[PDB]
């Protein structure tokens, strides 16, 4: 009949690709680590504005946005119980098929439990299990400590949301309770300290505008795009959270008023924000620098 | 009290003579600089060791190079040059690579504000030939800024730390042109066996890249 978008689908990519937006000095910030001595090169005007279109290019690969999954269901199946070997083992076998040319998601990695059941391995102890066969960069067998909510609290001290985004990528799946929480506990931090700015030109502003339309809770972020001259993404936001809520107060509004531009962020002040005064505040002055300027 | 002074070579030298026999009189090197670029080099002559080291440090500030340093702490292009028999090859280095060169040029470096670069002295090991061979050759570098103005052409700076974020260094002053530089398919540019026997692995020493105390 009428299906609500997904986070995949090209007017909401393209919709989120504009709001995160693209700065290459922040994008590619020089980083850290073993250094080499630089190399030169003699350009002209056209050959610099195409390395430079070269750069947008790979950034835009860069800031590729990862897909937000639901969290995966817990594996709970038993393939055979056999009795004759209880009591037989102290200690459980896991066995991993590592088949070279199989999806990680595909491999069976099976348990025979003391009591003779042999059971599919949890989501846990697959992803345990790859980690020590098929080794990722950047993955621990261990669950790192920086996730625990008193090193986190830490992280966010620091503004360095973007890095505990980038460990949690980098230890968890994407679908895992585990990198669920953690994205959602670094969104949460944002929207109460107004940090929305950490995470623009990086891949991760998508995913967090998601988890604030689909939690209605865009008024932080609303105010931050008025306050810093954005009114093309706050309008795409208002509009986002419309086709993401067809059957809302504010979408309605629209519907009746015919509004469009910056008369939507009115007609969501009103009806279904809760800072509706704060954004209608933050929105006349915006009006009058705009009124300044043109006079 | 903006320029500091070091010693380079304190050597004491025997002159024949016709009625006094072999005198002992001392030569000394010392190198003057205010880590800001500014740094030069004299030479002294005296009968005690302390005459000499007043002449060569005062006469060292009259004749002053300024060197040019790419962001103020590394030279702006390798330099290979060879003064009578004292061959320096030096290249330009990121930053905390330190100064791994010959304890003379690391000495003269820290006088004239380089933190970053390597060298290797080969052929004879003459002090003054080293410092003036090295003055000569750090005072002949070319700024990017110069070689933009030279090629009219943008110089576009590229690490491997940004990515393949273009970085403009310099730009030419005047009109920019719009010929592109000729790509010569493959360059006719003398190669040091050394730099690629190194590149490919070949280059085998108990001796290279050992650990050392911070320079």
């Amino acid at each position: 009949e009428t299906k609500k978008p997904t986070f995949m689908d090209e007017e909401v990519q393209s919709i989120l690709t504009k709001m995160t937006g693209l700065n290459l000095q922040k994008t590619f910030k020089p980083a850290i680590q073993e250094l080499k001595p630089p190399t030169y090169k003699l350009m002209t005007q056209a050959q610099l504005e195409e390395a430079t279109r070269q750069a947008v290019e790979a950034a835009k690969v860069r800031l590729k946005m990862p897909p937000v999954l639901e969290e995966r269901v817990p594996i709970n199946d038993v393939l055979a119980e056999d009795k004759i070997l209880e009591g037989t083992e102290t200690t459980k076998y896991v066995f991993t098929d590592i088949s070279y040319s199989i999806p990680h998601r595909e491999r069976f990695i099976v348990v025979r439990e003391p009591s003779g059941t042999l059971r599919k391995a949890s989501w846990e102890e697959r992803d345990r299990m790859i980690q020590v066969y098929f080794p990722k960069e950047g993955r621990k067998i261990l669950t790192p400590i920086i996730f625990k909510e008193e090193n986190l609290r830490t992280m966010y001290s620091q503004d360095r949301h973007v890095d505990v985004l980038n460990l949690c990528f980098a230890q968890f799946e994407p679908d895992s309770t585990e990198y669920i929480k953690v994205h959602h506990k670094t969104y949460e931090d944002i929207d109460k300290r107004g940090k929305y700015d950490l995470l623009r030109s990086t891949r991760y502003f998508g995913g967090m505008v998601w988890y604030f339309v689909n939690n209605k809770k865009i008024d932080g972020l609303l105010i931050d795009q008025i306050q810093r001259d954005l009114i093309d993404d706050a309008t795409n936001l208002v509009q986002l959270y419309h086709v993401l809520h067809p059957d809302g107060q504010s979408a309605q509004g629209a519907k009746d008023q015919a509004a469009e531009g910056i008369n939507l962020i009115k007609v969501f002040a009103k009806t279904e924000a809760q800072k509706g005064a704060y954004i209608e505040l933050t929105l006349q002055t915006y009006q009058e620098a705009l009124s300044r300027h043109s006079a | 009290e903006d320029f500091d002074t070091r010693i380079l070579e304190v050597r004491n030298v025997f002159t024949m003579t016709a009625k006094e026999g072999r005198k002992k009189s001392i030569r000394v090197l010392v190198a003057v600089g205010n880590g800001k670029g500014a740094a030069g080099f004299s030479i002294g002559k005296a009968t005690d060791r302390m005459d000499a080291f007043r002449k060569a440090k005062n006469r060292a500030v009259h004749h002053l190079h300024y060197i040019e340093r790419y962001e103020d702490h590394t030279i702006f292009h390798d330099i290979s040059l060879r003064f009578k028999r004292t061959h320096i090859k030096m290249k330009k280095q990121p930053k905390g690579y330190g100064l791994r060169c010959h304890r003379a040029i690391i000495t003269i470096c820290r006088l004239i504000g380089i933190k970053d670069m390597y060298a290797k002295v080969s052929g004879s090991i003459n002090m003054l030939s080293l410092t003036q061979g090295l003055f000569r050759g750090l005072s002949r570098q070319e700024t990017h800024q110069q070689l933009a103005d030279k090629k009219g052409l943008h110089v576009v700076e590229i690490r491997e730390e940004c990515g393949p974020l273009p970085i403009v260094v310099a730009s030419p002053r005047g009109p920019l042109r719009k010929d592109p530089e000729p790509e010569d398919e493959v360059p006719d540019v003398k190669l040091d066996w050394e730099d690629v026997k190194t590149a490919q692995g070949m280059k085998r020493s108990v001796w290279s890249n050992l650990k050392r105390a911070a320079t």
